[PDB]
């Protein structure tokens, strides 16, 4: 992998920009297998028969998922006739296309690829790019968020935080838990659609950060839990300093920017009468702390993972941005109070 | 202070221990080998 | 970022006389180490042999480190009154192991930037021949050959090419007299049968090597100390079947990102597993922390340090 | 409001209307740029270097990058805040009828008891 | 009885409670992609059935 | 006699009951040539020259032609009798029936469906078309130009360029 | 009709089968690349299919740029093919 | 679906109770098989003559649970006056929790959790009045 | 679209368009209609005011008002078996 | 209104057969062709009875990327047999 790894790369970027700018529903057809096509290799890249497994359930769960998906472009067609990505108009067409969504973002029923692809990349860099793949169909839902009958979205939510606030529990891979953070943070993602358009996206921006920051932290070589815990007495003390701050605001907590998403999407929902609904999922959020909590007596405790093998020679990673992301992961509770009208 | 047998309790296996599921075996430490052999390899002809 | 679209490139100005020499697996006395500093005429450069402080050879700043700031209970002089049950025994083999694979990552780093003939004494394939000897009489349990055996798979297996020429040497069983001939006081009066058995294990390692086409050539101690008859016996030998020639582009590119950086090379080398002889304390490893950072070597760490260089603060 | 109406879709800053004026020397623009200020600081956790405070002088890079976007990003927090306030009160003057008034009062409340 | 053990038992009965329920979906489905698809099939059943929606 | 494209759906749906049903990929491979050169007829009919036989230059002359290779190259295992297998003719015999059912009740006119939408009759109203265009006729007539659609020619050239790039990598 | 004159052909072809069935009584992956590759380029093919039969209408100043602009892909995807293919 | 669910509130505006008891098995039988529809996902031994025990197991005790229910909240409306309380459901959503301890010879679990089913149970019907929604649009 | 497009347009995806022959669309006569009537904001978001020009739109694409039509007269002629029924083509 | 009842039909069958594995995995990919199959005569026929004109180039272009998935997805099922000895559904590691 050479000069083409970057324009393999260049096209993900390129790809989700034909996804944003788009009128025409064939267009995110196009935009959507433009990722599926260039995420594979990097998939790959050294190949392994974990990588080979991973690869090949990543491939099947996501490529029959955009085919549910221009089935409702082609009810488009049978029923309102124009091909415009501004409303759904049928009923009938949106039950195909918010479970199409739902395969990529809903996780509910559709959860059981994650952490198996999450935990079957064989490098640090991959682990980036599905936190970054999230952002494409996100710009779908904006678009069409009113029509679609939210009986069966807002239980794509709801349901999404109870199995991934019991899925990170018995997990001590590293690529797991980071893997049903992404469904427990989905749930919140899959709320505020109905909910007021705003602060939707300002979710992502809260998260989409949030998890480049943990990735880029486990530069340094970590892949279970015991793999970790050998980074605040052998390795680097500083470095864990970051970890715990990143894992903290992960779950929600005041002091954190973490908690600042967390705000609009209960102050929205109790404005639509709903009181019954944002309660459970005050609850549920408890459940997604505790995997954070666990990953957190990694840098606070002792835990004795002194080892007899001991690192002398600086550390030298990628962190592209490492060191000015985690600053606005941190805190931003007093800087980002207005900054919901900022995003849109 | 956390020792080395409090570190075994939260080692790469199943985080919680198994019910049903115990034979899946750890993970390798940087992606793990498959199988070497089970091929063909090289072809014989008459 | 890499770049590779630049005027440096893997391949180029290389290959043509620069592949790497190994002297290994020569019984415990030092007899291969004076026959490759003469080994050296037609390579370009050679290098030491690697011991107890061989990590901290170069490192951070010249000195090495002093006994308990490089590795807790590490001596090459304890091995030779070898105890059981609480001691150096396994931890002294898995740092020397360690210290093997980090100075053949930079020899492989020195290797691929700017094509130079590198001659290493005693690669990383010959240590478990150092091991499998002890291992016969009672010093190491069972349990410790495990640990040994799942860092043999990882670590070995990410770098491409062994070694394109192999030197083994065959002596006499009566190398205990040599040994006992040899300027060294605490070397001497070692056991004979860890000796018989490093020859032995020797014989079933030089066949494996020869079974993945890499380059061998057998002396014996009347065709030892010869400068003209090991030159050109390596150079008339042309490279054929070996796993070195690879290719120039992809392969060559990602092994020279592994070997670049060291602690990325060591990254998989440490164990998450627990064993009684790899010390798990960590109030040891509190206090050698604490000390190593007091230290007026490295310190601060990186380039910029204070009381030892320091040149600009931007 | 979050679709646009008479604001132009897909804007720099908002080009459109100009006339507001951004904060000068802003105690929202203080903290941001403390936080420019704080990155670089714990950039010399991850690469260990001599003194967080006292080290490289990369840190002026910081600092900038983080008032540049800042200014930008309030000088939008401003703007947002403005149109969602002028179709507020574009709505009670049109419609009306929507909208009642109701003062002076002598009402009887429920008294509480210990 | 109360001020150690019953009046204690409001939290550590949403934890005894709570990790039973953290085991039905951790531990719970050994692998296998074929489980997995298998459970898809009475999600869309559910929506269309069982939730009164189209 | 009176039906043209209504008895060419129902030989649609036979070739694809061996799909939901597993009787390997060389009997099921086969249900794509059956399915596809019959299929190109329900397309063909209400009008579309170029369309129309794409699906046997594509689909049918390339798509399962690569497929051919495929099971060569992966899971051969000598090709066996769909029938002796257990649970596949259980399959095969459900698949049918779902569809089967539904072609007696499309006598008398009305048939009962899952969908809101009724079928009725539809045999002359099956068309819905008029004469209208005579001279460069009908939508698909002209169906594609490379005019108007300027963008759509940039992507589909620049994703067929990294389909033999990568496919070249992971091998 | 199309449908008489294509079933024809194929019910004479089954029946000079019959005639020699009834009557007398007493591995290397290498070949995958080929494959895929034409595959890839029958789809640039099918987009460059149009041209005779849809420059009619349309303007050709728009098209010639266009229209070219595929045809120099296609050889970019075969100038990838020159950077080692293999032994085939 | 809905339509079922909408039948349930109907019902208790009156005296009558021998089409509600009916109506309660439904919503139990339904919501069940949901539960049984994932246990499938386990993989099942052999096929039908252990497929349908699992299936078995899961919608009868399920059903029961709502039939219970139904029965319960009608004998504590008939018994004494008051239409309808949080307090009487929670009478009702006691009894509901109880046959969960029938299941498996442990006597608690189900008993163990009595409390707080019936507080869960109570909790649907505080929800009749204005002040608690589910689901909004404004 | 969450980015609009500015300057360049890359569009020609909704009915009734500049067409790529001087042939129009079959059902145009009633695509103008919708296109005229949710030109504004405030009629599509509603869809109150516009609701009885979708429906005839939605007539002629799918054609189910007519073919529910066409199923009476139909049905009827078949049902006068063995008495008077109309005949002149 | 009569054609569309059998081919939507025809979609839900190939569209269970997507849900549906047997120990074979190409089931999957020729299902996928079956899909792009019934999705591309319910595109032509709303475009040839209601005309369009300048509609009719985009079930070509739909002609064109369904084949893409068909061959790129494809071209990864050799691969598992380059891993594996055959490809199976029920032979897979990652949990």
């Amino acid at each position: 992998n050479p000069i083409i790894f970057i324009i393999i790369l260049l096209t993900i970027m390129l790809g989700t920009i034909i996804v944003m700018i788009s009128s025409h529903w064939l267009l995110v057809w196009i935009g959507f297998e433009m990722n599926m096509l260039a995420i594979i290799p990097i998939m790959m890249k050294n190949h392994n028969p974990r990588a080979t497994e991973a690869s090949t359930k990543y491939f099947l769960t996501q490529s029959t998922a955009s085919m549910l998906l221009m089935m409702a472009v082609i009810i488009n067609l049978m029923f309102s006739g124009q091909w415009t990505v501004m409303k759904l108009f049928n009923p009938m067409a949106s039950m195909l296309m918010t479970m199409a969504l739902a395969m990529k973002l809903g996780m509910a029923p559709f959860h059981f690829w994650v952490p198996e692809v999450t935990q079957g990349i064989p490098l640090s860099s991959g682990l980036i790019l599905l936190t970054w793949q999230k952002l494409a169909p996100m710009s779908v839902l904006y678009q069409i968020f009113p029509s679609i009958n939210l009986n069966l979205i807002l239980t794509l939510s709801v349901l999404s935080i109870l199995i991934g606030g019991w899925g990170g529990l018995n997990q001590t891979q590293l690529r797991k838990i980071m893997a049903y953070s992404s469904i427990a943070h989905m749930g919140w993602m899959t709320a505020v659609l109905p909910y007021n358009p705003t602060m939707t996206l300002l979710n992502l921006i809260i998260y989409i950060i949030m998890t480049s920051t943990m990735f880029t932290m486990f530069m340094a070589n970590s892949t279970t839990t015991t793999l970790s815990l050998s980074h605040t007495w052998n390795k680097t003390p500083i470095m864990t300093v970051l970890i715990l701050a990143t894992l903290l605001s992960m779950g929600g907590l005041p002091p954190l920017s973490g908690f600042m998403p967390k705000w609009m999407i209960i102050q929205e929902m109790t404005k639509n009468n709903s009181i019954i609904l944002p309660t459970f999922m005050a609850i549920t959020a408890l459940l997604n702390l505790y995997f954070y909590m666990r990953l957190t007596y990694s840098t606070t405790l002792t835990m004795f993972p002194s080892t007899n093998n001991m690192k002398m020679k600086w550390q030298f990673p990628l962190m592209k941005k490492m060191t000015f992301l985690p600053t606005m992961v941190v805190l931003s509770t007093m800087m980002l109070p207005l900054t919901p009208m900022l995003s849109v | 202070q956390p020792d080395v047998e409090w570190a075994e309790q939260y080692g790469g296996a199943v985080m919680y221990p198994t019910k049903e599921t115990a034979h899946w075996k750890p993970p390798p430490w940087n992606d793990v080998d498959p199988p070497k052999d089970t091929l063909v390899s090289n072809l014989t002809l008459n | 970022x890499x770049x590779x679209x630049x005027x440096x490139x893997x391949x180029x100005x290389x290959x043509x006389x620069x592949x790497x020499x190994x002297x290994x697996x020569x019984x415990x006395x030092x007899x291969x180490x004076x026959x490759x500093x003469x080994x050296x005429x037609x390579x370009x450069x050679x290098x030491x042999x690697x011991x107890x402080x061989x990590x901290x050879x170069x490192x951070x700043x010249x000195x090495x480190x002093x006994x308990x700031x490089x590795x807790x209970x590490x001596x090459x002089x304890x091995x030779x009154x070898x105890x059981x049950x609480x001691g150096n025994s396994y931890r002294l083999q898995a740092w020397l192991y360690a210290s093997r694979l980090l100075q053949y990552a930079d020899a492989l780093e020195h290797l691929l930037s700017t094509g130079q003939g590198v001659v290493l004494e005693r690669s990383i394939y010959s240590d478990f021949v150092f091991l499998e000897a002890m291992y016969r009489q009672g010093f190491i349990r069972k349990q410790c050959v495990d640990h040994y055996n799942q860092v043999k798979k990882v670590t070995i297996c990410e770098y491409l090419p062994p070694h394109v020429v192999v030197y083994v040497d065959v002596p006499v069983p009566e190398v205990q007299s040599r040994i006992q001939k040899k300027g060294n006081p605490h070397e001497m009066k070692i056991t004979s049968a860890y000796l018989q058995d490093i020859e032995n294990a020797y014989k079933g390692t030089f066949l494996p090597e020869m079974s993945e086409k890499c380059e061998v050539l057998q002396y014996s101690a009347w065709e030892a100390q010869d400068a003209e008859k090991v030159v050109e016996d390596i150079e008339y030998l042309k490279y054929d079947k070996g796993p070195w020639l690879d290719q120039n582009d992809r392969n060559l590119h990602k092994l020279r990102m592994l070997v670049q950086d060291k602690l990325e090379v060591l990254n998989y080398t440490s164990i998450p597993v627990f064993l009684p002889e790899v010390t798990v304390g960590a109030h040891q490893s509190d206090q050698v922390f604490q000390e190593f950072t007091e230290l007026p070597g490295r310190k601060y760490r990186a380039g910029y340090n204070e009381d030892v260089g320091d040149k600009w603060i931007w | 409001x979050x679709x646009x109406x008479x604001x132009x879709x897909x804007x720099x800053x908002x080009x459109x209307x100009x006339x507001x004026x951004x904060x000068x020397x802003x105690p929202r623009l203080a903290f941001v740029g403390f936080l420019g200020y704080c990155s670089g600081l714990i950039d010399n956790a991850i690469r260990r270097r001599p003194v967080l405070l006292a080290g490289l002088h990369r840190q002026l890079l910081y600092i900038t990058s983080f008032v540049f976007v800042g200014y930008y990003l309030l000088k939008r927090q401003d703007y947002m805040y403005a149109v969602r306030d002028h179709d507020m009160f574009s709505y009670i003057k049109s419609h009306x009828x929507x909208x009642x008034x109701x003062x002076x009062x002598x009402x009887x409340x429920x008294x509480x008891x210990x | 009885l109360l001020d150690l053990i019953w009046l204690e038992a409001i939290l550590p009965k949403t934890i005894s409670l709570a990790q039973m329920k953290a085991s039905t979906l951790v531990t719970n489905q050994k692998g296998l992609i074929k489980l997995y698809f298998l459970s898809f099939l009475i999600t869309i059943l559910i929506s269309m059935i069982l939730f009164n929606f189209h | 006699m009176l039906y043209i494209v209504f008895i060419l759906s129902v030989i649609f749906v036979m070739g694809f009951v061996g799909f939901s049903s597993k009787p390997s990929p060389i009997y099921g491979g086969l249900g794509l040539i059956v399915s596809g050169g019959v299929g190109c007829g329900i397309v063909l009919n209400f009008g579309g020259s170029f369309l129309g036989l794409m699906v046997f230059l594509i689909y049918l002359g390339g798509m399962m032609v690569v497929f051919g290779y495929t099971t060569a190259m992966a899971t051969e295992q000598y090709p066996e009798i769909w029938l002796s297998n257990k649970a596949v003719l259980g399959a095969f015999v459900t698949g049918l029936l779902m569809e089967f059912f539904m072609v007696y009740y499309v006598l008398k006119d009305k048939e009962v469906e899952v969908v809101f939408e009724f079928n009725g009759l539809g045999d002359w109203v099956i068309y819905d078309t008029g004469d209208s265009g005579f001279f460069s006729e009908e939508a698909m007539g002209i169906a594609a130009l490379y005019s108007y659609g300027t963008w759509l020619v940039i992507v589909t050239g620049w994703s067929l360029l990294i389909g033999v790039v990568v496919i070249m990598e992971i091998t | 009709n199309l449908m008489l004159a294509l079933l024809t052909n194929f019910t004479l072809a089954t029946l000079l089968v019959i005639i020699a069935f009834w009557l007398p009584q007493l591995f290397s992956m290498k070949f995958f690349l080929v494959a895929i590759t034409f595959l890839l380029f029958d789809l640039e093919i099918a987009l460059l299919l149009p041209l005779p039969w849809a420059s009619q209408t349309a303007n050709l100043n728009t098209m010639l740029t266009m229209a070219l602009f595929l045809i120099i892909l296609l050889a970019v995807s075969l100038a990838y093919e020159w950077t080692q293919k293999g032994l085939e | 679906a809905k339509t079922v669910l909408r039948q349930y509130w109907d019902i208790p505006e009156g005296t009558e109770c021998h089409r509600k008891t009916y109506a309660t098995t439904s919503i139990g039988g339904a919501a069940g098989l949901v539960v049984s529809a994932y246990s499938v996902a386990l993989k099942t031994p052999t096929s039908f003559l252990e497929g349908v025990a699992r299936t078995g197991r899961y919608t009868f005790t399920a059903a029961a649970i709502g039939a219970i229910f139904g029965l319960t909240s009608c004998i504590s409306a008939q018994v004494r006056e008051k239409p309808d309380d949080p307090l009487n459901y929670l009478i009702g959503g006691c009894a509901g929790g109880l046959i969960l301890g029938a299941r498996t010879r442990s006597y608690g679990i189900g008993a163990a959790a009595c409390a707080y089913m019936g507080l869960t149970a109570a909790l649907v019907k505080m929800g009749q009045l204005e002040g608690w929604q589910v689901f909004a649009e404004p | 679209q969450k980015r609009l497009g500015v300057d360049l347009d890359r569009w020609m995806t909704i009915q009734s368009a500049e067409q790529p022959h001087k042939i129009p669309s079959r059902c145009h006569a009633f695509e103008k209609e919708w296109i005229e009537c949710a030109h504004g904001i405030g009629s599509i978001r509603a869809e109150k005011e516009c609701k009885i020009e979708f429906e005839d739109f939605r007539e002629c694409l799918l054609r189910q008002k007519t073919m529910k039509r066409l199923h009476a007269i139909r049905r009827q002629r078949e049902k006068l078996i063995k008495e008077g029924k109309y005949t002149p083509p | 209104s009569m054609v569309y009842m059998n081919i939507m039909m025809a979609f839900t069958v190939s569209l269970v057969g997507l849900l549906m594995y047997r120990s074979h995995l190409m089931s999957s990919l020729l299902c996928l062709e079956g899909m792009m199959l019934s999705l591309f005569v319910m595109a032509a026929l709303t475009i040839l009875n209601s005309h369009f004109t300048l509609a009719s180039m985009m079930p070509i272009i739909l002609l064109v990327f369904a084949a893409c998935e068909a061959a790129l997805g494809l071209s990864l099922l050799v691969m598992v047999s380059n891993t594996y000895g055959t490809d199976y559904v029920q032979n897979l590691n990652l949990l």
